């Protein structure tokens, strides 16, 4: 059924599974028009499928020629989601397809379902974890790839670098979650936490820097305040 | 005029035939019903007074037979069964008659209830849903599953209604997906009224006997079909002006039909809610919109 905090190890056992964010998917400003009016632009979005075992992101960059002239745009880009989910799935081999699929907006259930019926084995699941997903266009190089493109494209990343040679899944995608839900509350101060030692960079191939194990820690630590300060500006606390 | 005689009834039992319905006492001089309408399929049907579990009845059509009930005692229930012999069943039922131990069918002349009910059900149709060959009448119960039930356990004793599931290959044709899950006109009119049923009469017949069984005997697996099949014309966008006018007179005379005080057991909220105020139709069933808001605004 729903993947929730009673059955949270279950992400980080040897059945394949997947995440599918699709926050990203269809993105705009608001602009007034000359008249007065206001309107929307579409910008460049992606759908976020991440493997969170072994940290692979299957990042399908959606260019705004596919919204043209479509009508109900919000709703086409749930069932557009769902098309390039299952053509990634048939794309894979039988051995890496996925057991489970886990959406994190129950919106996409039903789009997903329909475009898997030829898959009846593979579970289409809601969640009940806030997972802040939405926050992946805070990474630099994954919003680059995306504002970069002219045309559809998808883009493989691992989303953990190469702390899997140095912890487990279950702390990666901890640490994962973390920093993306201090990038999603407070984009700049997250920003400067991850940047602000010269010493450190990302490796090309990377996306976040290289942090030896204690540096993390005072990282970790670092995002826990931004986390608690925001919470407390919020709230007046 | 036909009649469905009885041998007894040796046990107290509410009996129902068709709209109508009346009580007979532990071995009360009962011997059946006269003045059947000839020209519709018929229901007669059953509640036991010491047992009000199992609702049971017969479909038939006298055109198509000579019928009778009598008690089992070992089976503890009334049979349906055919007399072969003509003259027999006449002298049988002209005696019957003599000793005034019939009720008449008791049809107002003004009223056209049951033909609206039962325009488009068939006793041949009957026949291939519940399938029992060797009788030309139909056993229903307050029990029996359908097909679909028992796919998500006796065959021999299902309910063969036409299978709908809206998230099935069958529904959804591969490459239009968001289109076909949305619009069901596809599903309704190539998929179920040119592939399976052939036309929209046998599709409204089906429908009908849905219903009937749904109200008659309580029967959970027949109104999810009675519903799935409104659904299913109500979320299309395109159906042929014939049928939806047709339909709002046949759920017109259903809902006018349905005992108030069944409504919560017999109606699904999210259906009629989504049929008359969301649906491609909201707007097309005038006359059932109506009467359901003025019969049942709770539900709506
Ligand atoms: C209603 O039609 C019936 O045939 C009922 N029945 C069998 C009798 O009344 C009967 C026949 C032979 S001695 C009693």
């Amino acid at each position: 059924g729903a993947m929730n905090s009673s059955n949270y190890a279950e992400l980080f056992n040897n059945d394949i599974k997947l995440f599918v964010d699709d926050t990203n998917v269809y993105r705009v400003t608001v602009h007034k028009t000359f008249e007065g009016n206001v309107a929307t632009k579409a910008i460049n979005g992606c759908i976020f499928t991440l493997n969170p075992k072994t940290g692979h992101l299957f990042l399908k960059i959606i260019h705004t020629s596919v919204w043209a002239g479509q009508k109900r745009l919000s709703q086409l880009a749930k069932w557009k989601t769902a098309e390039e989910v299952s053509a990634l799935v048939r794309s894979l081999p039988k051995e890496e397809q996925p057991k489970q699929i886990i959406v994190t907006r129950k919106a996409m259930l039903d789009p997903l379902e329909v475009h898997m019926l030829d898959f009846p084995n593979i579970a289409i699941r809601p969640t009940e974890l806030r997972l802040p997903f939405s926050a992946a266009m805070s990474i630099d190089k994954l919003s680059d790839v995306v504002m970069k493109a002219t045309e559809p494209q998808m883009v493989l990343f691992n989303i953990y670098d190469d702390w899997l040679d140095r912890i487990s899944s279950y702390t990666a995608f901890s640490r994962l979650t973390l920093l993306l839900r201090a990038l999603k509350t407070n984009e700049e101060s997250a920003k400067m936490i991850l940047l602000s030692d010269p010493t450190i960079t990302i490796k090309s191939y990377h996306l976040w820097p290289s942090f030896t194990d204690e540096q993390w820690i005072t990282i970790e630590s670092q995002m826990r305040d931004l986390i608690l300060t925001e919470y407390g500006r919020k709230y007046n606390v | 005029m036909n009649t469905v005689p009885f041998t007894s009834a040796p046990i107290e039992v509410t009996i129902g035939i068709d709209q109508y319905s009346f009580n007979v006492k532990e071995n009360q001089p009962f011997h059946g019903i006269k003045d059947i309408p000839i020209g519709h399929v018929h229901v007669i049907h059953f509640q036991h007074a010491d047992n009000s579990s199992m609702r049971y009845g017969y479909w038939f059509d006298c055109r198509m037979g000579n019928f009778y009930i009598q008690y089992d005692p070992k089976d503890g229930l009334y049979k349906m069964m055919e007399e072969r012999d003509g003259a027999k069943f006449e002298n049988i039922v002209h005696n019957f008659k003599e000793r005034q131990m019939m009720v008449s069918y008791p049809k107002i002349d003004e009223d056209d209830t049951w033909y609206n009910l039962t325009e488009f059900v068939q006793m041949d149709k009957i026949r291939k849903i519940v399938r029992k060959d060797e009788n030309q009448f139909s056993y229903v119960d307050s029990s029996m599953t359908t097909v679909q039930e028992n796919e998500l356990s006796d065959p021999a004793h299902s309910l063969n209604y036409t299978v709908i599931n809206f998230k099935s290959r069958e529904a959804i044709r591969p490459g239009h997906e968001m289109e076909d899950f949305l619009d069901k006109s596809y599903y309704l009119n190539t998929v179920m009224l040119q592939g399976i049923f052939k036309n929209s009469s046998n599709y409204f017949g089906e429908l009908q006997f849905a219903f009937l069984n749904a109200m008659f005997f309580g029967n959970y697996g027949s109104s999810l079909q009675w519903h799935a099949m409104i659904e299913l014309i109500c979320s299309s966008a395109t159906v042929p002006k014939h049928m939806l006018d047709k339909l709002d007179e046949i759920l017109y005379y259903q809902i006018k039909t349905l005992p108030e005080q069944y409504s919560d057991i017999l109606l699904n909220e999210r259906v009629w809610n989504i049929c008359l105020y969301s649906s491609f139709q909201k707007n097309s069933l005038h006359n059932t919109e109506k009467i359901m808001e003025n019969k049942y605004p709770e539900l709506l």
